[PDB]
């Protein structure tokens, strides 16, 4: 996260750590979506184009953690993967459309002060909270500039950016399932996700229920926070009828 | 990063 | 879950976070 601050002890207890076994290090973020379900981008398991194909005993999920690299004992929960599901129209080839993945663990998480889940959003909340301007918020353990690393999770709040923008500020092709965030050069607040993030969740707070919801994952952007980029995000309610596909399935 | 318990690989 | 999306830190004890209402005044 650039240009972020350093996260409330529990402000984002849904927030998950993908870690890589051997080396061990960080992957990517997740969210927690129930005692058994992780949601995270497809492309943090499956790019191709820099040979990357995790299996699931190459994987652990860190949950409930704060700090980027201490073991957290008595706060963090370690789960073991069970099964990923990759969207099966995941498009790695060209513009990561369908950036989305779910993590089955073997056994459920028990839920604390620092460990809960976010809710999915309906079609309702989507409608009333995906329109420009509106703020989410975005989380993580990744870089702090382009070109370190953060001693404990980082958050930023940033708009959502009109369609036009968005695609106007690049050359590759946005889609549907894809959405925008971030300051414009002449706003001249900024923060932006970047490498590490992915996969993490960009949320926000519904004024009718006071709950949080999961709108975006973490998926792609032109270096980090650029001038007159954006980071673009999966749109999860795009997708929402293929989590509950899986789901429902396994 | 700090060594995690072994239990968990 | 039923339960989700409520922090056990803040929501739940009914106290807010340092910048959550940056988030709610940008929700017209
Ligand atoms: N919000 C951001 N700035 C952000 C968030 C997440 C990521 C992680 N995703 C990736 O690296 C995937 N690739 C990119 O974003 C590509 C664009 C692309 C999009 C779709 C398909 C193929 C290429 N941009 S890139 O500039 O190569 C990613 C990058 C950012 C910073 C340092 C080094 C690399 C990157 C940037
Ligand atoms: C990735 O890994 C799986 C399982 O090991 C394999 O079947 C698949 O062919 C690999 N390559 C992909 C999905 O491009
Ligand atoms: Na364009
Ligand atoms: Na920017």
């Amino acid at each position: 996260i650039v240009e972020g601050s350093d996260a409330e002890i529990g402000m984002s207890p849904w927030q998950v750590m993908l870690f890589r076994k051997s080396p061990q290090e960080l992957l990517c973020g997740a969210s927690l979506i129930s005692d058994r379900w992780v949601l995270t981008a497809a492309h943090c398991l499956l790019y191709p184009p820099w040979d990357k194909n995790f299996t699931e005993n190459d994987l652990l999920v860190r949950i409930g953690k704060h700090s980027r690299t201490r073991y957290e004992r008595n706060i963090e929960k370690i789960s073991m993967l069970e099964k990923i599901y990759i969207h099966p129209r995941y498009n790695w080839r060209e513009n990561l459309d369908r950036d989305i993945a779910l993590m089955k663990l073997k056994k459920p998480v028990a839920f604390s002060d620092y460990i809960h889940p976010v809710c999915l959003p309906d079609r309702e909340t989507a409608a009333s909270l995906l329109q420009a301007g509106y703020k989410g918020r975005v989380t993580g353990w990744g870089n702090l500039k382009e070109t370190g690393q953060p001693s404990v999770l980082q958050v930023v709040n940033l708009p959502i950016v009109e369609r036009p923008v968005c695609k106007d500020s690049t050359r590759i092709r946005i889609t549907d399932n894809m959405f925008c965030a971030g300051y414009k050069p002449d706003e001249g607040k900024r923060g932006d996700a970047c490498e590490g993030d992915s996969g993490g969740p960009f949320v926000m707070k519904s004024p009718f229920n006071n709950r949080w919801y999961q709108m975006g994952i973490v998926s792609w952007g032109e270096g980090c926070d650029r001038d007159g980029k954006y980071g673009f995000y999966t749109h999860v309610f795009r997708l929402k009828k293929w989590i509950q596909k899986v789901i429902d399935q396994f | 990063f700090e060594e995690i318990p072994e239990e968990y690989l | 879950e039923a339960d989700c999306g409520l922090r056990p830190l803040f929501e739940k004890k009914s106290l807010e976070d340092k910048t959550e209402r940056e988030l709610l005044e940008s929700y017209i």
